[PDB]
């Protein structure tokens, strides 16, 4: 293959839309659409302008650039790609042709995503648009215009390279540097012990580790949520740590958990160290200063060492957060990684049984725990878990869902705490027993004999990986092997972390696939209501594959998927045969399609009784006092999804719910110059502002391909019985998210918003979506935020469950008990029968309102004064409220009114000195006293 | 042990007078000695090169420790805001200890400075822009020339926790397999939840005639971890290395043949120690078929010879040890522990069963390398005379009994 010497021009994005340009003409031997590389050499190393081998496709020159270009040979788009080569013009460069694609794939193609959300099957569908494109190093990409992406590495063989060559095997890996990061810092007893150089580990922990992990996600401008919570394990035993036996876990102990920084912004890392620093030197005092009811407080309490500390405890407690596919989404973040900050050294007792359940649980969610030791790196192979078996056997395994790092001649890597410290005093280790006394043999007559006898006999004498012994080493081919095979097509995890990888190449054997296996089949084929949309089967085949992915699936092809096949062509992206491998701990899904457009799917599906039950001990941001939890976080799994259900429901209920988020829109200020549009009432252009975007919604129905060719003032049963069975009180609605038609497929969500509207009231707007695009929902409801903002209004997003419910899923969220000081019911300052009567709640809705907390419910019983319509429904559903929620104006902070007067108060992190307000003022005798005296007086009055 | 502070101050760079002390304790104390700091100002606030780096330099009679701070920020005025937390000791002394806490005491005000801006907001003067320092000063000071420790909250969540630690001469690359380790402390109860498992492991095996081979077939170790357990015991200094136990062993008086006369305590203890807690069976064995006094025990000693081995020496002398109940082992070790006696290592220098490839194959790189007989003895694992045999079948030798 002849090398093409060929000038250099350049040319501007009005006039084309790809990226390096060639003639047809010029170049006949050159079939169009193949790969081309381009090299400026004189088969020389040339410094480093000399080496720079630059992949594109060759695509003709437009009848413009033809028109206009003459003494250009290639015409390459100006920008990064002209910085990157670095030649002025009419520079002599060369071109080489290579025929062959499938030898020049590249192996690792990185993709770094900022500051949006984008799914695994978003991903996915980005990745079936890269199939034969060529790209170069830090290429800022797009998707659906509003997606951007930096191409930060391209690998080949073991070899970093400039550009690169995308095919189908090409394991293209997406990493988010917009990502929800999971701290648990492990307090035990080695956090105050010191290390050899003289650092005590969380010195280490607060003035080495986050000042420089913020200070690079800064570098890298990361946009990530924080979430620090410290993770406790107190022994309430007497007994000593020397006579604590290798393998057992402690029998009588407490767990506590105090989350320091919830989901924070690292635009706030002041405040984050702030907080931190402070929660750390405030848990002593927390946990060894236990209260007795005798009216005085007692020093007692031991934290337990890090080998027999709680570690499957603070791993399945960070599990909780990611049991729910279908849970709020968080649309600025992508990928959920945790790190486990300890100051041990890898080396873990735990139980087998919840070992057993933490790998089962691990192998079906997308976290990867990063183990950070503030402890040197020690002799034996890392991580290191001592277990015991039912016959009091000891065992060692590593763990392989769990990646070891450490953070920093010969350095002491064995820790003997007592002969550094020097714990122990000279004259009480002083060695007792000695040299043996020279023992006989029985069967020596002679000294001699006994010499010769001495001097012969002189020199006599699948979720974790089995070590043998931690005092013999492994192979190198070994420690190769420990690695998770669902990541195993992977500094940079810290600080850009990857999501769940699209393929895997491991499958289970056959006799294993024959084993512990049982089979579910389906058939679901396209229903006529749907093909009215623009709806063939192949769209309904990739938006299952886009849910497979959401859950957890990953598209398998290899070699053993290969060789399983063809014991009855092998897919990764989306002709009519599309054979897909769907794999994950649980099930294993066979997929495969047709010209008759029915989907064969095929389910292979594949402990937690024999684990006690453990419920710990939360203090969450805004607590002031240890609760106990609302959840078992061992307990709680990812539960097998009724996926028969699921494949009805895209082709087209109970215990069945998709991606859900409510939204709720609030009065504010109105800019000055909506002022200027008659002079109308606030009110009126307030209520003017909700119609339109009524309105608005109600004009982004979805249609067919064939079509295209009440308000008041006070409580609710008022005005049910001034107007005055099933009343609804919505309306149903099916609304097509991207009207431009960016995206190759249907995004259609579903719509209710509330009937009637008080200005005291809530407006709710529901989205209910199981495969849309994330970003158009984000984009949508901006455009109804702005609409919402010309007019006077703030639309906020707000979580769908009751707040009660919220300490039962998520753990790190922040709740908290308010007991408010001066009860009406029992203080006989302020009591009254009548009021009473009239309105039970009076005192708290007051002082809720008096805060500048909106009501949520509006059909609640509990502020009622009559009943009838004796069935009310909404659109969505029926109202599964226990008390009665309220809003915040600015919409950061939720309250929630039970039924004997004490509030929940929780902050709307969604959308994230008001809440320590709010609850100062409820907590104070002055200040409610006196919300309460001007309640009565305007109650006189 | 750790020397005492002579004087902490604290220098900061003014955007208007430049490089300048801004507190100082003991108050005067720079001034008082003959210390100007206008001689080495620049080397307190120097480039942003020299800067995050541990500077000591020499000043007359004193060692100036210090560890200068410059963080570049628009926020300050001339875009940047140096400091140094400076140190004072005396020349001949060592301020090895005192390096890492003034190099985190450095690191940590700099992570401070940099997130709430702590010291520049702490001289109250609007010109540096575009708790008490003097108190810390004191409180490092007298803590750590009193406590060599100190905790000293300086916020609602930053203290200042430093302990200076002795700097340990690190483990010598000698030890080997054939050397038999010597615990000096009682191990087991130094054992807590945080050693590693092979240490853990080769604790009850360290008995004082184990080769290091031996209690890594005994407790299912790799010999390097063991090599590498024993290293890490050496330097907390309680196993002192020794040889193997044979009767072909030569043992010589050292030089310190004497301190077993100018020792109070090293003959009682030999007395104590060498003799049978019963009448032995041994002390009734023929040659072939009150506790000893000190002078027996030092004849005993001297009788040692280069070139003569441990079982000409003791049949030479037996009905010295059998009268008096004395076990030659421990006899030989006790001397030994007290740098009395020394073993002379045996060399086979160059000019029976089939043995192996593998075996053949160490057996000629021990040969190569000039080991001695412990060595080949302990890697085939056969006692001396399969060695000679096998020595004598592959060539001729020479043995040196150095």
């Amino acid at each position: 293959i002849k090398a093409y010497q060929a000038e250099l021009g350049y040319h501007e994005s009005r006039f084309s839309e790809n990226l390096v340009m060639l003639n047809l003409v010029e170049f006949p031997d050159i079939k169009p659409g193949d790969l081309v590389e381009l090299k400026t050499y004189h088969k020389n190393p040339s410094a480093s302008n000399g080496d720079k081998k630059i992949y594109f496709i060759a695509k003709d020159f437009d009848g413009e650039t033809k028109r206009r270009a003459k003494t250009s040979n290639v015409s390459i788009l100006s920008g990064q790609l002209q910085t990157l080569l670095d030649l002025p013009s009419r520079s002599r460069i060369w071109i080489k042709l290579k025929p062959n694609k499938f030898d020049l794939q590249a192996d690792v193609v990185e993709f770094n995503i900022k500051d949006c959300l984008l799914n695994r099957g978003d991903m996915w569908v980005l990745s079936s648009k890269l199939v034969d494109t060529c790209v170069f190093m830090d290429q800022r990409l797009a998707f659906l215009d509003s997606i951007r992406g930096t191409i930060k590495g391209i690998y080949r063989n073991g070899k970093k390279i400039v550009s690169g060559y995308i095919g189908e095997q090409t394991r293209i890996i997406f990493r988010s540097e917009s990502a929800r990061l999971i701290f648990l810092i492990q307090i035990t007893d080695e956090m105050w012990n010191f290390e050899e150089t003289g650092e005590q580990l969380f010195q280490k922990m607060v003035n080495s580790f986050f000042p420089k992990i913020f200070k690079k996600w800064k570098d890298v401008d990361t946009h990530h949520t924080i979430t620090i919570a410290f993770a406790i394990s107190m022994d309430l035993s007497d007994t000593s740590f020397k006579d604590l036996t290798p393998g057992e876990s402690l029998k009588n102990s407490q767990d506590y958990f105090r989350i320091v920084v919830d989901q924070v912004s690292i635009i706030h890392w002041v405040d984050i160290m702030e907080t931190l620093r402070e929660e750390f030197m405030e848990i002593r005092k927390d946990l060894l200063n236990k209260q007795t009811d005798k009216g005085y407080s007692v020093a007692n309490g031991r934290f337990s060492p890090v080998i027999k500390s709680n570690f499957l405890e603070l791993v399945n407690f960070a599990t909780t957060i990611l049991t729910d596919p279908f849970k709020q989404l968080d649309l600025r973040h992508t990928t959920t990684h945790v790190m486990i900050i300890s100051p041990g050294s890898g080396l873990f007792d735990v139980d087998y049984s919840l070992l057993r359940l933490t790998g089962k649980k691990l192998l079906s969610l997308e976290m990867t725990m990063d183990l950070i030791c503030l402890s040197k790196a020690p002799l034996h192979i890392v991580p290191l878990f001592r277990y015991r078996d039912f016959e009091n056997k000891l065992h060692h395994c590593v763990p392989l869902w769990l990646s070891v790092f450490f953070w920093n001649e010969w350095t002491p890597r064995c820790k003997i705490y007592d002969l550094q410290m020097m714990g122990i005093t000279e004259n009480e280790l002083i060695r007792e027993v000695d040299v043996e006394y020279l023992q006989l043999n029985k069967k020596v007559k002679s000294l001699s004999e006994f010499m010769n006898d001495y001097d012969k006999n002189a020199f006599e004498v699948e979720t974790w990986v089995d070590i043998k012994s931690p005092s013999i080493p492994v192979s190198s081919e070994f420690a190769n092997e420990l690695l998770p095979i669902r990541w195993k097509d992977v500094w940079r995890s810290f600080t850009t972390p990857a999501e769940l990888p699209i393929t895997i190449s491991d499958f289970p054997s056959k006799d294993d696939f024959d084993r512990n296996f049982i089979f579910r089949n389906h058939s679901v084929t396209l229903n006529t209501d749907q093909e009215q949309y623009n709806q063939t089967y192949k769209d309904l085949l990739r938006d299952m594959i886009y849910m497979r992915l959401l859950t957890g699936f990953q598209i398998c092809v290899g070699r053993q998927v290969e060789k399983i096949e063809l014991s009855r062509v092998v897919n990764k992206y989306l002709n009519d045969a599309f054979k897909l491998y769907l794999m994950i701990d649980s099930e294993i899904h066979r997929i495969t399609c047709s010209s008759s457009g029915i989907i064969d799917v095929e389910r292979y599906l594949r402990l937690f009784d024999q684990v006690p039950s453990y419920i710990p001990l939360v203090k969450t941001r805004y607590e002031s006092s240890f609760r106990d939890a609302m959840i078992d976080p061992l307990h709680v799994k990812r539960e097998s999804l009724n996926w028969n259900q699921i494949d009805q429901v895209l082709a087209g209920d109970r215990k069945w719910h998709g991606f859900r988020a409510k939204y709720v829109v609030l009065p504010t200020d109105i800019p000055p110059n909506t002022y200027s549009m008659e002079t109308l009432n606030p009110e009126e252009i307030r209520v003017e502002g909700l119609r339109r975007l009524i309105g608005s919604i109600t004009r982004s129905r979805l249609r067919t391909e064939k079509e295209k060719k009440m308000f008041y003032t006070g409580p609710l049963y008022n005005f049910i019985n001034e107007q005055q069975p099933i009343l609804m009180l919505s309306n149903s609605l099916v609304i097509d998210v991207d009207p431009a038609g960016k995206s190759s497929k249907q995004e259609s969500c579903t719509v209710h918003y509330d009937r009637v509207h008080n200005p005291d009231h809530c407006f709710h707007i529901r989205l209910e979506w199981l495969t849309t695009t994330p970003k158009l929902i984000d984009d949508l409801v901006g455009n109804w935020s702005r609409l919402c903002e010309r007019y006077g209004l703030k639309m906020i997003e707000i979580p769908w469950e009751e707040l009660c419910t919220i300490p039962s899923v998520n753990p790190f969220h922040s709740f908290v008990e308010i007991k408010l000081a001066i009860n009406p019911w029992e203080d006989p300052e302020f009591k009254d029968r009548e009021l009473f009567a009239k309105s039970k709640f009076y005192y708290h809705v007051y002082l809720l309102k008096a805060s500048g907390f909106l009501l949520d419910n509006r059909a609640s019983k509990f502020l009622q004064n009559q009943d009838i319509e004796f069935d009310i429904m909404y659109s969505w559903g029926k109202p599964q409220f226990k008390y009665v929620q309220y809003i915040h104006h600015t919409g950061a902070y939720v309250a929630e009114l039970r039924e004997n007067g004490c509030l929940f108060l929780a902050p709307n992190n969604i959308y994230i000195k008001v809440i320590l307000n709010f609850k100062s003022t409820c907590l104070d005798y002055q200040k409610l006293r006196s919300i309460f005296l001007d309640a009565k007086e305007m109650w006189i009055t | 042990g750790f020397v005492p502070i002579h004087t902490i101050f604290y220098s900061v760079f003014h955007p208007t007078e430049g490089s300048k002390i801004k507190y100082e304790f003991p108050p005067n104390n720079l001034k008082n000695h003959g210390i100007n700091f206008n001689t080495f100002k620049n080397y307190i606030i120097p480039k942003p090169i020299l800067c995050h780096k541990l500077i000591t330099f020499k000043y007359g009679t004193y060692r100036i420790v210090c560890y200068p701070v410059t963080i570049n920020s628009p926020i300050y005025a001339r875009n940047f805001f140096s400091f140094n937390f400076v140190f004072v000791f005396p020349y001949d002394c060592e301020t090895s200890p005192y390096e890492p806490a003034i190099t985190r005491l450095g690191k940590m005000f700099k992570v401070l400075e940099e997130q709430n801006q702590l010291l520049s907001k702490s001289e109250r003067d609007p010109v540096f822009f575009d708790f008490s320092i003097q108190d810390l000063l004191m409180r490092i000071f007298q803590d750590l020339n009193n406590y060599s420790e100190c905790l000293i909250p300086i916020d609602e969540g930053n203290a200042v926790d430093i302990k200076i630690f002795p700097l340990l001469r690190p483990p010598t690359t000698c030890v080997s397999l054939e050397d038999v380790p010597l615990s000096s402390v009682n191990l087991k109860k130094i054992i807590d939840v945080n050693w590693d498992p092979t240490m853990m492991s080769i604790v009850p095996y360290i008995d004082g005639l184990n080769s290091i081979a031996k209690i890594s077939k005994l407790s299912n170790s790799d010999p390097g971890l063991v090599i590498e357990c024993i290293r890490h015991l050496i330097y907390y200094k309680c196993v002192t290395l020794s040889d193997i136990f044979q009767f072909s062993n030569i043992y010589a008086p050292s030089s310190l043949i004497r301190n077993f006369l100018t020792d109070p305590l090293m003959a009682s203890d030999c007395q104590s120690y060498v003799t049978f807690p019963e009448v032995s069976k041994i002390s009734n064995l023929p040659l072939n078929k009150f506790l000893p006094t000190r002078s027996c025990l030092f004849d005993l000693y001297r009788s040692l010879s280069q070139g003569q081995t441990l079982k000409t020496w003791y049949e030479s002398k037996y009905m010295i040890l059998k009268e008096n109940n004395i076990d030659i082992r421990r006899f030989i070790t006790f001397g030994l522990e007290k740098r009395i006696i020394y073993r002379c290592y045996s060399f086979p220098v160059m000019i029976m069963p089939k043995l192996s490839d593998e075996e053949e194959g160490i057996l000629e790189e021990s040969i190569r390398n000039a080991e001695t007989f412990d060595k080949i003895c302990v890697l085939l694992s056969k006692p001396k005379l399969e060695v000679e045999s096998y020595l004598n079948e592959l060539g001729e030798f020479k043995v040196i009994n150095s």
